[PDB]
């Protein structure tokens, strides 16, 4: 959903830029440049707050999934050592259980 | 909390950060990490000996719960802006710093020496507790709610008074800027509700 | 379509920007009471737990500064006799506070600080005691369950009354304990503009309850029927059945109060009827039939309805119709 | 903003190397058979430990590292909104300074 | 054969309420449920409730030293789990010491055995909470204030009679404690059959009685016995009444309703009475019950509900109205 | 200088009371004046109170075993009056022992002395009857609901605008919990001293408001904020209010008065507030506060003072009636 919003709010944008230079002379002569300007600032807000939810959802993905890979770090190096002292599992396979 | 589970104007309530929340949570994290290093140590040495000896640990495994209840304590007291209740905390600051402190001067007196490393965390924690103990004295400096008979009070910014900002990135407790837990219910949502410009 | 008032009162509004300045909290002994029954035994449970505990600490701390923790001959005189490890000094701590007194853990003479805690546990234990059990009677008093057994019917009706229009509805009480002293106040919730082009959301009209004497009181033992003769002074002079439809602008909310007979304590009974919840030209069946011995109120038949004939006019019109006739 | 975005990404890169620097640590104590051997130093007879041999016990070290790991996991995704928040600000900057 | 009236000449709404549908909110309601119950009834549920407590912790702690060990009648080797336990009777009076926090002290809780403990807590916790919850029924019990209703006295027969030229149905009222009922308000109620132009058919409609008071409101002083009458105007439904239609087999009735506070307790309160068609005295009126005395008022409630002849009228109020707009 | 309120702005009344010739009617409401006491102040008294009493009783008993000659150093032949009384300080711990109830034992009462056995009773008797009284006051303090007050919410300064033709003097009441209050009622009042044809003076006299409801009542239903309005007609006193006489020191002032029983305990609460007229604006509207939502509707308690200008004749509501008759 954030992907999807992320391309149709910028493709509005491009086709303002490119209408603005289509039609430069006519909004001057309206001096309605004062609201076209209002409506980039529309435009371009959108697109922005489209991507900083985007990257926000991969930062919390992230995050999420390294916790858990912290998680399973610590799992797997406390049984790993103990294994190691009492399987004896000769730190070999507890360096694989690491790296 | 069981008010919380019938609590409707946490809906889209604000908050105020008091002056010291980063201060507070960075000295916060780095006291959590020493608890745990002391909590290392204590069991470390109990294991030579025949006995349990559980005065190693157990006061600073009391300190690490103490410790993660006084930050939800501060939050829950930063979210509703009820500065009052820091007294208890403040309290607790200035108490855990002075019995510390007795402790740590008292390894001095014995001539435990820096090459010990219960000397070194004993320490570290005088310097971590005194300086949570100025974080809550600045609070009532700014905020001069206990004996000050004219309140500074503080008002939540206008950005996010607006019922129209979703994106509370840049307003969070410091843990929620790290871990970008306010997303959770943003994510939640879109399962049920499609996401748009709404 | 957003709803007022729920059916079973539960007000279907959510407030924002709620700049609280800790009164949420400072009503410890209003919210302690407000909290379910599950919530106030937990807060009962930590609140002597916590008490019990805290002063765990403090008699098993004083014990040992004064070094009768000793596993050793009791050359001295203990401070508080027979504690010899934390365990005893909890349950030392439950005797004072909750005044069980085994009395194989005393209180000697010979410890001035012991003696200071024992005034202050049993003052602590005292005050917590006190305020909780106020709580408790606060909630014990609780009538907000004794205001679910005040039923309205699910739809009301519009029909011809002796004449003139008005909106009927039907509401019972269920208990045979009586409530004292009702009064019923019925409000239209609707977006109002001003001649003047003003923007009101959620605008309150009362009703008028058309009770013989203009008052709100009701004497409720049968289910009684509560109408607003729509008069040229109601808010409700320009409803057509042809706009009565879902997705109108339109709800009646019903408040019954009065106290209830035993514990004395106010209730409401709040129910809201949409457009899509209101019957045009409908007619409440009798419910009430006397038997042999006594009335008999068939409550199956609380909110059937059966149709009446009645012009499908509004009331302006119904009242024009009137005039040109006239 | 930009320092903020170094500053995180600094020490989450320092952070990062923690992890193989425990690996080699716990693993350099499992090469060895005696464990009977243990911290052996006293002041009362509680046994103080000292520093070296804190860092020697491998239980000790996975801890640090689970410690360590959060932080450089943390400190690197908070790098990366830094980072980008002023990226999409200088976006936004940039767009209306060109209209 | 027999009539059925809407409440009682004391209250007692009697009325039946049939097909309840159940959906357990009688019992719900425990709290308003225990203080309705009469007295003795409280008492087997306050006993059986500190009864069942005492012996459901009972069989906790006999059970408890029973796996412990310390139920062996041997040599005290070890260190038993609560002192002086060698019996079903002694861990049933343990647990009344216990919980009614007697605490002889013969049987101690000892450090040896943690569950105990744990009982110990849980025991006086439920003890605790059984008592603040008996207690708060019992003071609900003790502020009931019914009883206090049953002192306000309506006269037997109501009369109707004229006054100040208008037709007035009178009735007396009358409070017989010395303590005051606060803001006191009295409301009166026609229970009769009646039909609409409409077709509607209500069964038992009660339409509301103004009480004619001097400034059109409803709070009455009740010191003395009042005469509380209803000025019959043009839109009283007694408007139509006359001494024919007056007879026992009449579908009419009277509820009248006196609410107030009491000033003691402060709970409000409620009296109800009613006045059948063949309880009514048509052109009667109330003899003087008050006679002033040697220092102070009197009040002879030997003479409440006397009632003597007086020359009346013997048409309704619209036959009435209607002979003096034409004369 | 400076111009009084009658009522602050959270109540509060700012009135007062002098040459009060006191009968000590302060001291006689013992309980109602431990209620109005602040919680801290009210602990001190708690505590005195009990702490008072145990050593009242410590030197009953220090004396009683003093005269008994038990005191005596030395383990005498005599039976002791109460054991193991050999200091004040352990005639002290007992006297906390029996009014407390800990009764730990090693301080029994004999058999032997009959006067400590009428102590003993006393004692009881005078710690029954303390802790009932202190179980009182903290259970009417627990029900204190002044603080629930706190959260009903007034505007700033109101206005005074059109509405439906007519002049209306407008305002904002909103409440922040979540519970009701059930039963609510507004009264308003103008403060003004207030002369008379006849030649009186009052110098302040307070004049009801009607509240312009739908009904002619005062009954409020309080869910979000709504607008307490008073149509200013003919009899209105506000009815020569013009915008010109609206600065500071003008003698007017609008007092609120919000009444109603707090749902979760019962208790009825009155919240306050007065409008000087500098904080009345004319012509200003209220700005629109209640949004709808998804499926609920949304307060913007941001927006609960905010006042917009509104176009509006600066002319007396006496001049809209002359203006209206003339057209």
């Amino acid at each position: 959903d954030l992907q999807q919003l992320d391309d149709t709010t910028q493709l509005p944008l491009v086709s303002h830029f490119a209408e603005t230079v289509e039609g430069l002379t006519t909004i001057r002569a309206f001096r309605y440049e004062a609201r076209f300007q209002q409506k980039l600032l529309e435009y371009t807000d959108s697109n922005n707050i489209a991507s900083l939810f985007l990257t926000a959802a991969n930062r919390w993905l992230e995050v999420c999934m390294e916790y858990i890979g912290a998680c399973v770090v610590l799992i797997a190096a406390a049984t790993s050592i103990s294994n190691s002292l009492h399987r004896e599992l000769s730190a070999g396979l507890v360096g694989l259980g690491l790296t | 909390w069981g008010s919380q589970s019938s609590k409707v104007h946490i809906h889209h309530s604000t908050w105020l950060h008091f002056p010291g929340h980063n201060l507070r949570w960075i000295l916060t994290f780095i006291l959590l990490f020493v608890l745990v290093c002391e909590i290392a140590e204590g069991i470390l040495s109990d294991g030579v000996t025949e006995s349990r000896h559980l005065h190693l640990y157990m006061p600073a495994g009391m300190a690490f719960m103490a410790a993660i209840t006084s930050v939800v304590y501060y939050h829950n007291i930063e979210t509703s802006n009820f500065p009052k209740l820091l007294i208890a905390l403040l309290i607790y600051w200035t108490l855990a710093f002075i019995t510390k402190t007795i402790k740590f001067v008292k390894f001095y007196d014995h001539a435990i020496g820096f090459s010990q490393l219960r000397f070194c965390l004993t320490g570290l924690l005088v310097i971590l507790y005194g300086m949570l103990l100025l974080v809550e004295v600045n609070v009532i400096r700014v905020r001069r709610y206990i004996f000050f008979k004219t309140p500074r009070e503080v008002k939540p910014p206008e950005d996010l008074q607006d019922l129209g900002v979703r994106f509370l990135q840049p307003f969070v407790n410091l843990l929620s800027k790290g871990t970008y837990w306010w997303m959770n219910a943003f994510i939640k949502t879109a399962h049920k509700k499609p996401i748009d410009l709404r | 379509r957003a709803r007022f008032v729920s059916k079973k009162g539960n007000c279907n509004v959510a407030h924002k920007n709620i700049r609280e300045q800790g009164r949420f909290l400072q009503d410890v002994f209003t919210t302690l009471v407000d909290l379910k029954w599950p919530h106030t035994l937990l807060i009962f449970t930590m609140s002597f737990l916590c008490s019990w505990l805290l002063f765990a600490m403090v008699w098993w701390l004083i014990a040992f500064a004064h070094g009768d923790l000793a596993p050793g001959e009791g050359t001295n005189v203990p401070c508080v006799t027979s504690i010899h490890s934390f365990s005893s000094a909890f349950l030392f701590s439950i005797e004072v506070q909750v005044t069980i007194g085994f009395g194989g853990r005393m209180v000697t003479e010979e410890c001035p600080l012991a003696i200071l805690i024992l005034i202050v546990q049993n003052i602590v234990g005292l005050m917590i005691n006190a305020i909780m059990l106020g709580c408790i009677f606060m909630k014990t008093a609780q009538a907000h369950r004794r205001a679910e057994t005040l039923i309205f019917s699910k739809h009301a009706v519009i029909t011809l009354r002796h004449g003139r229009l008005c909106f009927m509805l039907r509401v019972g009480d269920l208990r045979k304990s009586m409530i004292i002293s009702a009064t019923i106040h019925m409000q239209v919730v609707r977006k109002t503009t001003s001649p003047e082009g003003e923007v009101v959301p959620l605008h309150q009209v009362d009703i008028p309850m058309e009770n013989g004497v203009g008052g709100n009181s009701i004497f409720l033992v049968a289910p009684l029927i509560i109408y607003h003769v729509i008069d040229s002074n109601s808010p409700l002079y320009d409803l057509a059945p042809s706009d009565l439809h879902h997705h109108q602008d339109l709800e009646i909310i019903v408040i019954l109060e009065g106290v209830v007979e035993t514990t004395g304590i106010t209730t409401q009974a709040r129910t809201s009827y949409l457009a899509d919840e209101i019957l045009w030209g409908q007619r409440f069946v009798p419910i009430v039939a006397e038997e042999d011995g006594r009335y008999s109120v068939d409550y199956s038949k609380f909110g059937n309805t059966v149709k009446v004939p009645t012009p499908l006019c509004t009331a302006r019109q119904l009242d024009e119709d009137r005039s040109l006739l006239d | 903003r930009l320092i903020l975005s170094s500053t995180f990404r600094i020490l989450a890169d320092l952070l990062g190397f923690a992890g193989p620097l425990c690996i080699f640590g716990i693993v350099d104590h499992l090469g060895k058979e005696n464990h009977v051997f243990q911290p052996k130093t006293q002041f009362l007879g509680v046994y103080f430990v000292s520093s070296q041999e804190f860092l020697g016990n491998a239980y000790v070290l996975a801890v640090l590292l689970f410690l360590a790991l959060l932080l450089q996991r943390t400190f690197l995704q908070a790098s990366y909104y830094v980072a980008i928040e002023t990226g999409i600000n200088l976006r936004g900057a940039i767009q209306t300074k060109i209209y």
